[PDB]
C-alpha cells in the first residue's frame, strides 16, 4: 500500500 | 462496469472508465478533495480497484489512507517550504 500524493487529480465525465 | 468492458479499452482509458465509477463514491465522503483522491487511487491495480468498487469498507480504507499521506505532505512543504 503506496501512494502517489502527486498523482493528476481525476476529473468525471 | 465488467472486467470485460476494461480489457476492452487500452491502458490510458481504463483508469477513466474506473474513475467514472470510483469518483460518486469517494465524493460522497470528501466533496472537496475527491478529484484528487480519486486521481491517487487509480494508479493501483485494477483487479483491485475492482475490489474496492465492490467492497465499500476497502474503498473507504484506502480512501483515509489516501487522506492522511496528503495532508501530511502539505504540511511538511508547509513547515519548511
Ligand atoms: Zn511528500
Amino acid at each position: 500500500r503506496q501512494l502517489n500524493v502527486n498523482a493528476k487529480p481525476f476529473v468525471p465525465n | 462496469l465488467t472486467a470485460s468492458m476494461l480489457a476492452s479499452a487500452p491502458p490510458q482509458e481504463q483508469k477513466q472508465m474506473l474513475g467514472e465509477r470510483l469518483f460518486p463514491l469517494i465524493q460522497a465522503m470528501h466533496p472537496t478533495l475527491a478529484g484528487k483522491i480519486t486521481g491517487m487511487l487509480l494508479e493501483i491495480d485494477n483487479s483491485e480497484l475492482l475490489h474496492m468498487l465492490e467492497s465499500p469498507e476497502s474503498l473507504r480504507s484506502k480512501v483515509d489512507e489516501a487522506v492522511a499521506v496528503l495532508q501530511a505532505h502539505q504540511a511538511k512543504e508547509a513547515a519548511q517550504k
